[PDB]
């Protein structure tokens, strides 16, 4: 959005490199669209994971703080039913 | 160099509970499917962004970090070209050497009004078997001739500077312009069809069944016509292609929603469709198919040996279809129709490389073979055809088209047998033949073939390469089906959708990844 | 996952100079040797150091970052005893069903008035021979009868939770109280020692080269009441340990400084130490000697195996003495000598082990072979032990004082033959090694015995577990000699020298990184 | 040495950590004192590989930076014998 007096961090050349290789090779491994990466709900997904890193460090057990695509599901049913 | 143990930390329950949240409105706002939360490369991603936090804290510029689609869409393609060069000399020699087949998988697409041909190399390093996905090209309906059909794989092996097809072994299905694009090569054909031919044609052949099926087509047509399709919801997905199994799945749509479909009937007053059916009679057709599933799984496979087992699904179809005292009349009538299809339909339509795969499989040696005489003529030819290729590939002769192409422990302890060895000739194509159809070998669960041939290398030093390639090559043309069905949402989908030259980078790189990083 | 290609960037030409005046200033300031530079672990701490840099900056507190010496020690302590947790089970199961040896090594330091004992285990996992470091233990003269040992050894294994050693085959060298130390279990001789027995008493009981030999050392012994020691420097490091070795380590002294010798010899009036000495006798002796090096070489690796060269390491050592018309008769005598011990001080101290490894090997099969009765009666005995310990584990009979310890592809294709393995009794142990005797295996430079026989294992069940657990039992005691000698710092020198469980904590883990994590 | 008024920089625990790992397989992997780590010359020296990284990043080609054992010697020779 709007850059404020204190701006938000930039990352060095190596990371920035770093993230078109990790992205790059997401979508290849998992056949997703180059536009995957421009969702807000993907970008706001991202803001988070990078809160985390911030908290707990580098060795976070991803695999466990994950859901699983059922477990996703019936989140997202369950908060749909939410409309009662 | 996991010299330490290197422990994940686990995140509180809140933490847990937030990141759920925040992929479910991720997989909601942006339209992503379920499993995409489970992909591997998605993990990988996500372990990087958290690291990222770890080193610069959660205030990072993250619109500026990541990238936009352009680059990734352009670093595909880079990468694609960097893989394409590193394995280039590998996939031209697996050619070469007469070790390449390909896989040809077509289908027409309904909705997109477009067929699609897609392209698979197979080849194997040492035990290993290769398999490289080279291309998916959609194809427009009129330009679906055998002549625009051989164009097109013919630029497809041009981008990888494979300019002469002579030596590939190509496997497709029976359509009439795949097979007319392919006479002057080497063509061996999908059992994965075959099979699909020989239970399409026998449930039509036998009237009795053919009655109920019927009367379900016409069931089926009026859910349709009343937009209920959605009742006819099965949860069965055959392993059988999509195109060859519309019996199989439309058996299985209304067994599992009987009741309902029953009660819908009834409420439209559309009785009339559902006289002749026999519950019993369909639950024992939907349990016969599902005998079969087994099969189509095993002969599709490319990750192991597909083609030494298609004698044996052979086999195994009439020891399902044997006679039983215990089935009723249009059943036994059905198994026989099934049995009499699979020798004018599949084995009719076999090659001498079928039951030479089989025969490569040492554990069945000792089976009865019929066409032993004919496999050894074959075998000898095959030999004798790869040292014909060494020798002109020495001239430069082979291609008007492709450019071709201490003392030990044991010599030290052992000189007498080392000086022996060397002025021996080698063993000639015929005696290891002979000593090959004497081998015992055990059948063992962890049997692996091509382990075995790739240790008896040094003792069949010719057959073995032949017995490496030929293992190698897939019994099923949809043998990259599953990688195919993974891409329909980027080649079909309109929003997420990648051009034609990107989806072919994209499945090459993605193959290169799964065979060559683990 | 090299899923990426990585590529280092290379540091500038004056970057690159300072590196080496840093690492310059290092060396000399803290008085390290020029080989620290090079450690595989020195890099890897190197690499993260730098990525420390590239994370911080430069003025990160290194002083603060850096562990204490203390800190580490507890360290290598602690990672010491989560690694033996972890094999433990491994360890142990391999004692327990006879697949385990033991290497004593021993030493007598006389700088620092201390007998040394290395033990290390050895065994199998599949094709892998796996060599672990229990422990080195440092000696007081006084604590070393035979008694003393075995009470050392038993507290070594008791480190690992080993208590009963029945079943662990030794190997050590013919010292008086190893081998009462071990009386009362199954011990097998050094052939390294044996090889240098062989060579002494051969050189000692030729008085045409012992004269001069005797000359030699007169020569030495002048050398080093001058303090000259330093100018009888060779750059010649035997294969052969030092304390085995003394005869070819002189020879060459004097002769790659011979023009020296002779010089120092005169301007010091000492020429009658030189009479008897002929030059070209020495060079020929030390030509010969050479041709042995090879042997220890191969007999003290413990990364592959070595049992079964024993028998060929005789047969080399005649082929290299045969009889030539060309030599002087002093040479032709020796080399009599040679073939005359190697029968009556290597061979005769040979056991069935040694005989059976080579039999192991089976690209030697059709060789000369005089112990095959002995063999196979072994060899069935062997077998039937493992049947024996598998039976009293199963009722926790086997020791009082050791704790003991949908359908396959194949089924589906082939349920006839499945069947019949299911209801066939397994090969008995005579089937086994009748069926081996007339297997025809070509030998190869890339001959591997371990992978042929983990690959026979369905053929040979038994015999295979034999073969592989016979064969990774090492040639010689000082198997694991290479890593003490690399440890001689951290065990002697004052200012470097760790404490007694740490030498051993450490050798552990050196050992366990280089077998398990690449 | 000193404390001054803009302190040196403190890392973070996984990384105090890690270098606790490192240098403990230095030592194992490569027969070391565990006196080793304290030396005035070896301090020194990560100073500097400190600063490499700092400049370079954390990708550096390391075997091509460092001398062989037998370059060093030489090193160590010639500038011994600058006392002429």
């Amino acid at each position: 959005s709007h850059m404020q007096s204190r701006e938000l961090k930039t990352v060095s050349a190596d990371c920035k490199k770093e993230a078109i290789e990790k992205c790059a090779q997401w979508v290849v491994r998992d056949c997703r669209p180059f536009s995957a990466v421009s969702g807000s709900g993907f970008i706001d997904m991202i803001k988070f994971f990078i809160k985390v890193g911030a908290e707990y460090g580098d060795h976070v057990n991803v695999e466990e703080l994950l859901p699983s695509p059922i477990t996703l599901s019936r989140k997202v049913t369950s908060d749909a039913k939410e409309k009662a | 160099s996991h010299m330490q143990s290197r422990e994940l930390k686990t995140v509180s329950a809140d933490c847990k509970k937030e990141a759920i949240e925040k992929c479910a409105q991720w997989v909601v706002r942006d339209c992503r499917p379920f499993s995409a939360v489970s992909g591997s490369g998605f993990i990988d991603m996500i372990k990087f962004f958290i690291k990222v936090k770890a080193e610069y804290g959660e205030h990072v510029n993250v619109e500026e970090l990541l990238p936009s689609p352009i680059t990734l869409s352009r670093k595909v393609t880079s990468d694609a070209k960097e893989k394409k060069a590193l394995i280039g000399r590998e996939i031209k020699s697996a050619v070469e050497k007469d070790g390449a087949s390909a896989t040809i998988d077509l289908w027409t697409d309904n909705y997109i009004k477009r067929n699609f041909l897609g392209v698979t190399l197979h080849y194997h390093e040492n035990n290993e078997l290769r398999d490289l996905i080279l291309g998916l090209k959609s194809l427009d309906f009129e330009r679906s001739t055998a002549e625009n059909i051989y164009k097109k794989l013919k630029a497809i092996f041009s981008q990888f500077n494979v300019e002469d097809l002579s030596s590939i072994k190509f496997v497709t299905d029976r359509g009439a312009n795949v097979v007319k694009s392919l006479a002057n090569n080497i063509r061996i054909n999908c059992s994965s069809h075959l099979l699909s031919n020989v239970l399409e044609n026998s449930f039509e052949e036998t009237p009795e069944l053919n009655m109920p099926i019927l009367a379900c087509k016409n069931i089926v047509k009026y859910f349709k016509k009343a937009n209920l399709q959605h009742r006819l919801r099965s949860s069965l997905k055959s392993e059988c292609p999509t195109r060859w199994n519309s019996t199989y799945t439309m058996l299985r749509s209304i067994l599992d929603n009987w009741e309902s479909v029953i009660q819908i009937l009834s409420e439209a007053g559309e009785t009339q469709r559902i006289v002749h059916i026999n519950k019993s009679i369909i639950q024992t057709m939907v349990n016969i198919l599902d005998g079969f599933e087994r099969i189509f799984k095993e002969l599709q496979t490319c990750s192991s040996p597909s083609l030494c087992f298609v004698v044996p699904s052979i086999l195994k179809v009439k020891e399902i279809c044997s006679p039983d005292v215990g089935d009723v009349a249009d059943i036994a009538k059905l198994k026989v129709n099934i049995i009499k299809n699979v020798r004018i339909i599949w084995e009719e339509n076999l090659s001498i490389w079928h039951y030479t795969a089989f025969f490569f499989y040492p554990p069945a040696l000792h089976m009865q073979q019929e066409k032993v005489a004919q496999i050894k003529e074959f075998c000898l030819s095959k030999m004798e055809d790869l040292e014909l290729i060494n020798r002109m590939s020495s001239f430069n002769e082979l291609s008007a088209t492709q450019l071709n192409q201490d003392i030990s422990t044991t010599s030290f302890f052992f000189p007498q047998l080392t000086q022996n060895n060397s002025r021996e000739p080698p063993v000639c194509p015929s005696d290891e033949f002979e000593f090959y159809r004497k081998e015992i070998v055990i059948l063992s669960e962890d049997f692996k073939v091509m382990e075995w041939w790739n240790l008896n290398s040094k003792k069949y030093p010719k057959l073995s390469k032949l017995a490496l390639s030929l293992l190698s090559i897939p019994a099923s043309s949809a043998a990259s089906e599953r990688t195919f069905s993974l891409a329909g949402n980027i080649i079909t989908e309109k929003r997420n959708r990648i051009g034609q030259q990107t989806v072919d980078s994209l499945l090459f790189l993605n193959s290169f990844y799964k065979n060559f990083c683990k």
